[PDB]
């Protein structure tokens, strides 16, 4: 999407390709979508500039355009540079068809996005990486491409998923080997991420709690249960009157 | 939720009527009302209780006659119980004039439960916020509660109310299933003690009952009503010092 | 508490209705009425005051007439009443239909906040925002309040209006249940006297009365007010001194 | 938030109205049923574990007369499915009357789907949040599932409430369409054993079942039942080992 | 925004009806139907693949004789089928009734729209999300789509549902009027068993038809269907090498 | 800016009927049909291709007799157009049976805009989406528009939908009322070739007419059709030369 | 002188001015000179309220930019310039000429607009064996020239997935049809609804 | 209360004396509460 | 009250109506006002004096 | 703050002829001026005005 | 910035974050703290390096 085309710019002589102008990750937030926005900025070499969604707008505007106009020059001057632009909701949404006062705001910082994005010359490579909750609070005036090419699924991690990030962690623990991958990743159903990583640094305090450097079974089950499992989902009420 | 709970007709995404839940947070407003079933009869007692002493305490019953064999119990709105309750003693009247023969203490929880599923179900009408206790003998000793909606569940020792809770914690213990009319009877009086969370005098309370060998109604009047008492202050102090 | 106080036909998360606490702040806001009740009769006064002198010197009509021996006083909404009332009336002469005797004031009292329930019930008609206090004897003196939610509740003294508060903690010091006859309106107008803080004159009260020993509401004249006025004056002014 | 369940007059975009999606939670809340289908009749199986030993042991119910040869049971409120058993009772017998025959499974079923579908359509009126089984042998022998949509679905074998995805799955392994009566009862009496978790005593469940050669619906006594569910324990335990 | 979607009365500032778009979309929710018009009849073919193996693959029908010489397929929810196909089935003997002659294909399939325009053009109900194809001889061969809106569109060869879009395009280049009955059956299938994506069996699916030579309605037994399925599973596996 | 399409009980500040503008963007939202008047009959033209040529030619197909002397096109959604047009039918017939009167054409538009405003001005149900052209000779030959709330404007020449803004722009320069049968079915066909942007073929319009001499409606044959095309398409290739 | 216009109307009251005042001034110093004022559709007020604190903020930088123009004070040979996405959002004092003379109609491209804007962009990439750019066209009619750029910009990266780094007219009709999905579908049945 | 003694006084010396009485201090309060933040005037014709 | 993109401009507003014409004398100002509408203005400003 | 709050109100009828009486004595003569008729037609008039 | 308040607090608040991170990784001064609010503020000890 990104990368090849940014480091190799023979791609716009060989094909002919005209530069993609950004990328959007859609599916849950909060999973590793600003982590997947650094791991391609190791790989190009670019400059990381992370912009949080609630540095834009406040309730009449002008710090929040003046803002998208630092970054953009910042990337400008630093490029190679890729923009993380978490959480597009409150620069970029659907508009009202009939006028309210809060919108208004909203629409103002949001013009000033859709201009920079067709902007750039290749004097100056601004590649950005949008990343939502959903792309059905979007809307379609953004999902062009030459806005957003295309776009990417990132879901939460597969049973088999939880299993390789737990793998990256268990590396770091000194005396691990009682540990199943499989067995914490089931108990961690429906966890993104984010939320093994979490586990993870506990697992060391409760082992450090039982007053030991090693760190296998009863501790990293102990972790799972303060950080993921605080929920039953779905189960309630039984009647009285439901019954 | 703030917003599927302002009508009677939407469900959450839990499925869950909050309209049906709110009409029994009713109930549970109104004073304790307390059934207890014995093989040897059927005992109502309820709260007649007086806030002000300016009160006068003859209307603050539950007890309504329905049948000459059945009597019911009653906790939500004030309004909404006599107006159902009078459907109910009319209900039980029809099948006596259909059959020529009294109207069965499950029946009339049938048809009584159905009348408040109309207006369950018709948004342009809520729901009567109000369970009844409906306690009879029509040849083998009955105890119902019907729930604000008509959904029926049948008991063998129950409240419905405020002390409610507590008087399903009482009868956990206490309520043994080989219990004399007698027995039960002082034992009812030590759940409403209990909840009340004082002990009782004559005057505040009200028991009406149905026995299977007698096949009436009764209501016992406040001279019948101490001797119960009586014993039941006893307990109801010990309690007290749990 | 928003969205639970829009509309009629839903409840809150406690088992409270605000539509409905609201139509009883409607009783609250207008101007007091006063039952007492004793053992030789039942008398109902309402003030009569009125907050202007261009307004007629007897306003049609604080205590009205529902039939030979039962009358009611308002508070709340004054327009409401003239409506509510009209059926009060017609259900006393539907049961001289029916049954050839005048209505009880209990089971008149039940009718009466059952029209009103009925009005609870549908989601586009809201109820009757008003109290009426249904005075009347049929064998012993009987009193009853009847509120804006359909529940009734009898007494041995009571009011309503904006003095209800102050005469439940004066009557509750002060009644007993052995007043005479004169006693007791003497009493009802000392009542009136602290609710309002001026003395009575006979032109700001409107008083009926019900006797046992005749079966029959009579009408008392400002003349012959003037008597117990007097003796009750003396009473409230020693209550506006402290 | 949506408003897509404001009402049921509202479709979401995705073509779909949620407020009958959500009706279908309400089934699931409630608790189990299972219709176990064989070639030699049917067989319907039904909590009535409900609650603690305040609730009596039985506990009327969940399985219901139809017809003498038809029986149903339910999940979602036992308010829902009691109004709506009353009219499915009448329905059956409104078919002898003008046919002089009894209804079928099928017709049964198609009568319950558009009475259903009628309160889904208007918004002033919810429909039930409950759904049905209907079992019988009308000379084929045939067990359906009545949705509180008001659709209709021909199943082998079928459950509904909390156990309806253990039973499926249990249903997927073991089920033949040449499972023998003796063995369909059994294994439904494992299955719903896996539904609440626990050991099956006669005394929490009530089973009914309609023969093909008889073509009469019959009810399982406590007793009788005993040795069906001794089978089933050893299975049940087994299974919950793991 | 975006809409003024919320009511089934308003236009929005596109001019559409939302709530109307939104169940066109409920359709495609509901299985595949295929309608294929020859000069030689009209064949008929509908999905009847319902579950895995908890539901039997028998599962009624999907393919309703609605009159004696019309038949029709539905696409959308099973429920919203059931009320509008009975409605429909008293409509095609309705006119038998008062004049004793055939219903036409063309005047069946209006007032089968007819029904839901009524629900679409008042307030108090939504139209059913359901799409039934109309398909039969009165004396020349028709096909018809009718729509949950109430648009009555001819067609000549065409699908609805899950395999709207999919047989559109399928039939660009296939359907031609010069076919026979035999090579329009067995097309007909291919267009399904690509909707699904998948090979066929002949039991899950049902095909029926009118013919010009018989001007009935008749079906087309799974023992008969099993060499049209086989020639059909060829051509899917012909695609599905692309 | 506004929320008063949102009702259709309202005015808007400016006085205005939103809702009524949005199923005037309906008609916008449908495939053209124009009229001519000439003065030598009055002719109706209006679209006949819709969708894929998978749909039959005869797939709507607008221009319904509605009497012997009166045909009337429609643009809008097809299905409020059927029950209009059925309406439109009735209340002819009626004419004739009250009267043995065949209905005017300015009658029938006005018994039409008085049926359309009780559907405007209720709030229970929603205003028509569809315009149609009522048109014919009664004694002189008019075309009038009835309009989506039922206004009612005479015309020599119209169009309604998609094609109108540039068939109305066409008409201000060419139309003349000098015109003649022959020229005015040719000047339709040039007006309905820009609308589409596109040449014609002879079955992709249908086209009715009411002639002063018959004073009876006669359809356009497609073969009688055919000399029109040619020399109509004479002009239309050089209007589409850009 | 390339200013987007939106993006300024600062919240620090009248620095929103300044800063019109100064690019203003500008032109006339390096004239003769061109700005371009991008989205005159928050730099350009409207005097029906939608925003208390908003309308009147714009609204000084908006009278501020018209006093340089041509307000008292000369144009410097400017020669704007300037675009705008709504017209009906505009006060009386910019609506009409003689602040900008010829209001220019800036339509969706026609038929051989379509063929023109292709031309450009095929120049960039490795043409078709097979060009046809009327073929093109028909579908895109009632699209925009933006749309025709992100077409041409999806056959590229469309090559590169089939591993051919060539394009053609096959990829370029594919491009059509995933680039028309997301923001001008064009064909989409109207004969369901109406008539 | 401040203004209205201070709004007396000048009454009194609009009068020409030094005697702050009755009537002084009637007209006062009438021209000081006349100005202020609210005091009872509706109360209804459904109520009393 | 409690805004600052029209607050800010009515207290300047405020020391304008009341120094155009205020406290201070005279002078030679005549004062030549121009504007587009009368229907967004103060009542200061289009009352004579 | 104050104590002595005073609200200036539009002028009346014999307010209006206290102005005039003036304006008209720095402007000469005007002895065929009613100031009474002056007052009617200016009705309700500010000061400025 | 607005000139004088801004640019003060700007280089106040970069001066606090390098060092607390620089010391920390692990445990050598261990920083504590707290805030009343933070909702208030652009993400700065909301950045969650
Ligand atoms: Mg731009």
């Amino acid at each position: 999407a990104v990368e090849l085309p940014l480091l190799k710019p023979e791609l716009f002589a060989e094909v002919g390709i005209e530069p993609p102008k950004g990328v959007l990750l859609y599916g849950p937030p909060g999973t590793g979508k600003t982590l997947l926005a650094k791991a391609v900025a190791n790989q190009t070499r670019a400059t990381f500039i992370r912009v949080v969604g609630s540095e834009f707008v406040q309730k009449y505007i002008g710090e929040g355009a003046r803002l998208v106009r630092e970054v953009f020059q910042l990337a400008k001057e630093k490029a190679p540079s890729i923009i993380f632009i978490d959480e597009l909701d409150a620069i970029a949404a659907r508009r009202t068809n009939s006028d309210t006062s809060g919108d208004r705001e909203v629409q103002r910082t949001m013009m000033q996005l859709l201009a920079e994005l067709d902007g750039f010359d290749p004097r100056g490579d601004v590649k950005v990486i949008g990343a939502t909750n959903r792309i059905d609070i979007l809307d379609p005036a953004i999902l062009r491409p030459g806005r957003f090419d295309r776009i990417i699924e990132v879901p939460l991690p597969t049973f088999e998923g939880r299993i390789q990030i737990f793998k990256i962690h268990t590396r770091k623990m000194k005396l691990a080997e009682d540990v199943d991958f499989k067995e914490l990743a089931r108990i961690t159903e429906g966890a993104s991420g984010a939320d093994i990583k979490a586990i993870c640094t506990e697992a060391g305090m409760f082992a450090i709690r039982e007053e030991r450097a090693k760190v296998t079974m009863l501790d990293f089950t102990k972790a799972i249960e303060k950080v993921l499992k605080k929920t039953t989902p779905i189960p309630d009420l039984k009647g009285v009157m439901f019954v | 939720q703030m917003g599927y709970d302002r009508a009677i007709t939407v469900f959450s995404p839990d499925g869950r009527l909050f309209q049906v839940e709110y009409a029994r947070e009713a109930v549970k407003r109104g004073a304790t009302a307390i059934g207890i079933k014995c093989k040897e009869g059927v005992i109502l007692i309820a709260d007649k209780r007086v806030g002000s002493k300016l009160l006068e305490a003859d209307t603050i019953e539950k007890i309504y006659k329905i049948d000459e064999h059945i009597c019911a119990a009653t906790s939500g709105l004030v309004a909404d119980a006599r107006v159902l309750i009078d459907r109910a003693r009319i209900e039980a009247q029809i099948n006596r004039l259909t059959y020529d023969e009294p109207i069965t203490v499950k029946e009339l929880a049938k048809k009584i439960c159905d009348f408040k599923q109309q207006y369950t179900q018709y948004g342009g009408v809520r729901p009567f916020g109000v369970s009844l206790l409906i306690a009879g003998v029509d040849e083998v000793p009955k105890l119902y509660e019907t729930d604000p909606s008509g959904a029926l569940l049948e008991y063998k020792a129950t409240a419905i109310g405020m002390g409610r809770n507590a008087v399903t914690e009482f009868f956990e213990k206490e309520y043994r299933d080989d219990l004399s009319f007698d027995d039960a009877m002082v034992l009812g009086l030590v759940a409403m003690g209990l909840s009340i969370e004082s002990e009782l005098v004559p005057e505040n309370i009200e028991v009406g009952y149905v026995k299977v060998d007698d096949r009436t109604f009764k209501e016992v009047s406040p001279e019948e009503l101490k001797p119960y008492v009586e014993r039941a202050n006893e307990r109801i102090r010990e309690l007290l010092k749990k």
